[PDB]
């Protein structure tokens, strides 16, 4: 540890936080905050609005992610929250339409930006659905409401075949 | 002055007494792998030792065994019996003769003493209680200022046991598995003394390598001692070790000793807390809460429980402390039963008054990555109660009523509950209307007769642990 | 009706199980008739609830 | 030290032993039953 | 209905206010109460099992 | 002296092996046997009866 | 056996159930609940 | 030579709710600490509530008539010792001894529970012993006294039957019960109320007779509820005495809405002043409630909170947070609504909750031997 000091010591461990919350390893957050914990609390704002930010990604996201791109003063995290825009907009992808009812062409007209690209265009095709006007319904899912029919009564007999084996093998 | 002449003479001979004269019918019962009636039984009295009155506590005239039972260290034809029988005849240097001590001093020496004395006729526990006994009931003496290195001398010559124990008797010695045994327990020495002030540099590659004499060839109890090893001191100094198993993770054939594999268990299920698996790591550590019931009555099973419920709580849901609070607990307020008191709370003062007032106790608790997601716990568990209480509810109600400000962080709260599974809710996206909902079916059709492959497979796999218990005698 | 009935008797015995070994007198097995009634019971009906699969498809 | 060794290995299958002498007890109850 | 039964449960939209029951389910019943002595039985022989070994 | 070892305790194995084997199926054959004692136990009640009253 | 790590680092307690609808909630309760009947 | 100072016992309970007040403590506190030479009942009141000017005049000739007493101890065991009879000190002097309890602290203890206790083989004086342990379990309010003198009571009920005397054994039992929140018991072993007529460790019969019905008219499920408080012949007089006992039970058979509150706040009256069971004064209301809910809630179906609140007084925000409480506090299984407003029940656990149970225990006590079962080998 003895070693001298550069001015980016911390925000490097930053930039690999951000990057590493960013690429959906989780396992990888955990030894980012168990790597070095008790320093990640007080110093380096590059780590605590991150963790804070995880926060933020926890309990009500959608919601702080360009008012937190408002302040990075050192421009290296822009780059890496570009990434977690991806998992943005695939979570958009996944998480506005085919798991409601309908909405309204206003409501992605706030959350997907610039109003009509062919990104929400891409988003709303890509939900595999076509649109009407002036709004985006989330129907025709969850089809047939299904049972499986006799198949677990059937598979389940072959599994009480191994039960029979189970009283083959003792005497 | 009196009544301490007698004590020892009795215990420590009844000690070795056994203990070697049973070790030679055990290792001259030329096949024992479970037998070993008298290694866990002397394992049995040296953690009693640890307890009572010790090779010589220096019990007040010269502590005068450690000048005793290492000179003519040598089992020849019976008459070295007799020499053992010189040793209790000897015993009343402290009273009759000149007063000799020669702990910490002369003990080198008699480190060297069963070498200088003539050849090991292949009974190693011996040497093996000659190279833990000495020092390592002199840790509790706790000065640990240039006997650091004495202790680990006593260990180096443990180390000469390993030399003659696994570079010696090439057919089958079989104590090879009670010097684990001890060996184990000098390795928590080895713990007891370079952790109290260094690591175990020697034993971070040598505990790798002893896993690797110990790893398929003779591994029999080494491999999850060495794993307790690994997977303890492998805690504190740093992670991804338990990423290095991950590739190579390696049980035991049979299960061990119950407190062994509890506590092993008990570890193991601490790793998945930090590692956010949640499912695997309730039975585990449930099963390693009900299997060590045995503990001293300052505690520690409440340790064990303080730093188990944690992620438990984190769960969204878990049973009410009332069956687990002590009284030293009480003072000591450990897992405090007012985090789980607010967590029954959809309350926010006073759970970060909690926190905020008792950081220094979350000093001890030291798992910090309870608090960023256990306030959304909190807020969780508001939604949840509220939520499963009412059948249908609104934004209007809830949104406002824990103050979200907003429908629409309600809103993504939900989306989350239902990313979690847990409400089966509907948001009318014009109006402003949660218009929940609850689904239906919840008799007993499908579900229950799939979950009974679930409970017969445990029934079936306990009659089949019922016939491998029924195999062994 | 057959297994129950038999099967509070089988369970009676432990509350008179006590150690000093053969200062107490009375060993019988409880576990006959409802293993193996039980066992060919259950699967023979079981494979009875299999009849529909496998006459019908 | 090749051989030397599996010998050993083997030497341990003598408690591999120990389960088939309980299973030659096991066929040693009920021959008193069937007999009686 | 709420004092008194014929197990006359209200419906508002039958017409029939429907009675229907299946009284005969002492198949779980009476293993039920077998469970609940036998595991007194498992605790009572705990005493010997923990006791014989040390 | 080695070579000796294995070839008596490998030939002990797996003699051991074989009657591992067989005493398993031993053990299961003399249940079948003891199924026809039952049957021969369960006939003597059949066609009669003779009500007495025991003593 | 006990220790590897450790050595280092009827009353109201079945009460505590209800007690948890105690505390928390219901310290005034027929404070509120007799004054029904004339609040409105 | 039991319910005087067991009356000031409940005066002990006087001092425990009004707090505030330190006159309805001197006032009482004097007429029982000038009655009967009780040292005792202003000693501990010394060491809980207001102190004394002076005792000199006051109550040193109560000490002083303690002196009396001593100096007539002292005429008497050693008129005893002469004598050898059946006891004679230890009789003749756990009399005054008991009384001594009476008096002073428990040394009580050494001078009565063993004083007849290593002599007699009879249950009658160990049965006063007994009885003490209760009135000190009183007096101290105790947890362990009154489960010591189980612990001696028990040494001669394993031999026994006996009229009044063990049916009070088990009326003081079920208030060890109902002293804490162990309900059924209490209420089945007061249940014969016929043999307990009077003996002088009673208080009001009568009121033995409200204690009963309030600790049965729950744990009594609705045909044994109307067998029992209804079909019961001679329990109607001792309730035809209290109206609103009477009162209550009928109102709460008649199952309304309204006359359910009006009936519960003559029960929250009483449920308080109750010793040793104001400290409860909680579960049993919402108990009295639960039961209530219950018993109305299963037989509809499509059931409006309107419906109650039109009836109840006032419920439209006033049971909601009441029965949100009632339904996510584990029990009480319904659905409360949004303003569409539908409250849906349940099953009757003929099918589907009885399913849980067995794999419930299964896994707990069963893997608790699943743990014995892996001791085998190390």
């Amino acid at each position: 540890e003895q070693l001298p000091e550069s001015a980016y010591m911390h925000q490097l461990l930053g930039l690999n936080l951000l990057f590493l919350l960013s690429q959906n390893r989780v396992a990888e957050f955990h030894t980012e905050l168990e790597r070095l914990p008790a320093k990640d609390i007080q110093t380096n704002v590059y780590i605590k609005h991150p963790v804070s930010l995880e926060q933020y990604l926890m309990e009500g996201s959608y919601n702080k992610v360009f008012l937190a791109k408002g302040n990075i003063p050192a421009e290296s995290y822009t780059f890496f929250i570009d990434i977690l825009l991806d998992t943005i907009r695939d979570e958009i992808a996944g998480c506005i339409e085919k798991a409601y009812e309908k909405i309204l062409f206003t409501e992605a007209t706030r959350i997907l930006f610039f109003n009509t690209p062919k990104k929400m265009t891409d988003y709303a095709k890509k939900r595999g659905w076509v649109l009407g006007p002036n709004n985006y319904y989330s129907f025709a899912s969850q089809q047939q409401k299904p049972e499986d029919t006799t198949i677990p009564s059937t598979e389940l007999a072959k599994q009480v075949i191994e039960y029979a084996r189970q009283l083959e093998m003792i005497v | 002055e009196p009544p301490p002449p007698p004590a020892p003479q009795d215990v420590e001979m009844k000690e070795e007494a056994a203990t070697g004269g049973g070790s030679t019918g055990e290792a001259d019962g030329k096949t024992a792998a479970a037998a070993a009636e008298h290694s866990q039984r002397e394992l049995d009295t040296v953690t009693l030792e640890d307890i009572k009155e010790h090779v010589k506590q220096l019990e007040k005239a010269v502590s005068g065994k450690e000048p005793r039972f290492v000179l003519r260290a040598l089992r020849m034809l019976p008459s070295t019996s007799r020499r053992l029988n010189h040793y209790v005849l000897y015993k009343a240097v402290q009273g009759f003769f000149t007063s000799n001590n020669a702990t910490r001093d002369f003990l080198l020496p008699f480190l060297e003493e069963p070498m200088d004395t003539e050849a090991d006729l292949q009974f190693r526990p011996r040497t093996g209680k000659a190279a833990s006994t000495p020092l390592l009931p002199e840790v509790e003496a706790y000065l640990q200022l240039l006997v650091v290195i004495f202790m680990m001398n006593s260990k180096r010559y443990k180390e000469a046991q390993k030399i003659s124990d696994d570079l010696m008797q090439k057919i089958s010695t079989q104590n090879r598995r009670a010097l684990d045994l001890v060996a184990a327990k000098c390795y928590y020495y080895h713990a007891r003394v370079y952790e109290f002030l260094d690591k175990l540099d020697v034993v971070r590659s040598f505990l790798h390598a002893r896993l690797r004499t110990a790893t398929l060839r003779h591994d029999a109890d080494g491999q999850a001692t060495l794993l307790n090893l690994l997977l303890r001191n492998y805690l504190h100094y740093s992670l991804y070790d338990q990423a290095e198993k991950l590739v190579s993770k390696s049980v035991f054939p049979e299960q061990a000793n119950n407190n062994e594999w509890a506590r092993y268990l008990y570890y193991t299920g601490r790793i998945k807390a930090i590692q956010l698996e949640y499912s695997e790591a309730r039975r585990t550590m449930t099963n390693a809460l009900r299997k060590a019931p045995q503990h001293t009555a300052v505690g520690f099973k409440q340790t064990v429980h303080k730093l188990l419920i944690v992620v438990e709580l984190l769960l969204g849901e878990i049973p009410d402390r009332l069956q687990f609070r002590q009284p030293s607990l009480k003072r000591s307020l450990m897992p405090y039963f007012l985090l789980t008191q607010a967590v029954r709370t959809g309350n926010l003062a006073k759970f970060n008054q909690v926190l905020d007032q008792f950081g220094e106790k979350f000093q001890a608790d030291g798992t910090y990555t309870l608090i960023i997601r256990l306030r959304h716990n909190v807020i969780k568990t508001g939604v949840r109660m509220i939520s499963l209480s009412y059948s249908r509810i609104s934004l209007a109600d809830i949104a406002q009523k824990l103050q979200l400000d907003s429908p629409e962080d309600a809103e993504f709260i939900v989306a989350k509950a239902i990313r979690d599974g847990v409400i089966e809710a509907s948001i009318n996206h014009e109006k402003g209307y949660v218009q929940s909902k609850e689904m239906i079916d919840i008799y007993s059709t499908r579900e229950p007769q799939l979950a009974f492959h679930q409970r017969i497979s445990f029934c079936l796999d306990i009659h089949n642990m019922s016939v491998k218990a029924m195999r062994f005698p | 009706n057959y297994n129950k009935a038999v099967e509070e008797e089988d369970k009676m015995t432990p509350e008179q199980l006590a150690i000093k070994n053969v200062g107490k007198q009375d060993p019988k097995r409880h576990l006959e008739e409802h293993v193996d009634v039980l066992m060919t019971s259950n699967i023979v009906q079981c494979l009875a609830a299999m009849l529909d699969t496998v006459v019908f498809k | 030290y090749l051989s030397k060794i599996e010998e050993l290995q083997l030497i341990v299958n003598d408690k591999s032993q120990n389960l088939r002498r309980l299973q030659a007890q096991r066929n040693e109850l009920n021959a008193k039953v069937r007999l009686l | 209905i709420l004092d008194k039964k014929f197990h006359g449960i209200l419906d508002q939209g039958e017409g029939v206010l429907i009675i229907f029951d299946e009284p005969p389910v002492d198949k779980t019943y009476e293993a039920a109460l077998e469970t609940i002595q036998n595991m007194s039985k498992v605790v009572d022989s705990l005493y010997n099992k923990a006791k014989k070994l040390t | 002296d080695l070579y000796s070892r294995y070839k008596k305790l490998q030939q002990e194995l797996e003699f051991l092996e074989v009657q591992e084997e067989y005493i398993k199926d031993e053990q299961k054959n003399l249940k079948k046997e003891f199924l026809h004692a039952q049957e021969e136990v369960k006939r003597i009640q059949s066609i009669p009866l003779v009500i007495g009253q025991f003593l | 056996m006990s220790e590897k790590k450790q050595p280092v680092d009827e009353d109201n307690w079945d009460d505590d159930n209800v007690e948890d609808d105690f505390s928390n909630q219901l310290r005034a309760e027929l404070e509120k609940h007799g004054y029904k009947m004339e609040t409105s | 030579p039991k319910n005087p100072d067991l009356r000031i016992a409940q005066l002990r309970f006087l001092l425990s709710l009004p707090e505030h007040r330190g006159d309805a403590a001197v006032r009482d506190e004097l007429m029982a600490a000038v009655r009967d030479n009780n040292m005792a009942p202003y000693y501990e009141a010394l060491c809980k509530s207001l102190d004394w000017q002076i005792d000199v005049d006051l109550l040193n000739k109560m000490k002083k008539a303690n002196e009396d007493e001593l100096k007539r101890l002292d005429e008497e065991l050693e008129d005893a010792e002469k004598n050898l009879g059946e006891s004679e000190i230890r009789d003749a002097m756990m009399a005054k001894a008991e009384y001594l309890c009476r008096i002073g602290d428990k040394e009580g203890a050494l001078t009565a529970f063993r004083k007849t206790y290593d002599k007699t083989v009879a249950l009658g004086h160990r049965l006063d012993i007994v009885f003490y342990l209760l009135r000190i379990g009183l007096f101290y309010m105790d947890n362990d006294l009154i489960t010591r003198n189980t612990e001696k009571a028990k040494s001669l009920i394993e031999e026994g039957g006996d009229w009044d005397r063990r049916n009070r054994l088990k009326v003081y039992q079920g208030l060890y019960c109902v002293a804490i929140r162990d309900f059924k018991q209490a209420a089945e072993l007061f249940l014969d109320t016929v043999s307990t007529f009077t003996s002088y460790e009673l208080m009001d019969y009568k009121t033995f007779v409200t204690y009963t019905v309030y600790v049965s008219m729950i744990a009594l499920e609705r045909p044994d509820l109307r067998e029992k408080v209804i079909k019961g012949a001679e329990i109607l007089e001792v309730l035809h005495s209290l109206p609103a006992v009477r009162q209550y039970l009928f109102s709460l058979y008649e199952c309304r809405y309204s006359v359910f509150f009006q009936s519960l706040a003559v029960v929250e009256q009483e449920m308080k002043k109750d010793w040793l069971f104001a400290p409860h004064y909680r579960y049993y209301v919402r108990e009295m409630r639960i039961h209530a809910y219950s018993q109305l809630l299963e037989s509809y179906r499509s059931l409006t909170l309107g419906y109650m609140a039109e009836a109840f007084g006032v419920g439209v925000e006033f049971i909601d947070q009441e029965l949100s409480r009632f339904i996510a506090a584990g029990r009480l299984h319904c659905k409360i609504d949004k303003v569409n407003e539908i409250v849906e029940t349940n099953r009757p656990d003929s099918k589907n909750w009885q399913y849980q149970e067995t794999i419930k225990k299964g896994d707990l006590l069963l893997n608790r031997v699943q743990k014995l079962s892996r001791v085998i080998n190390m």
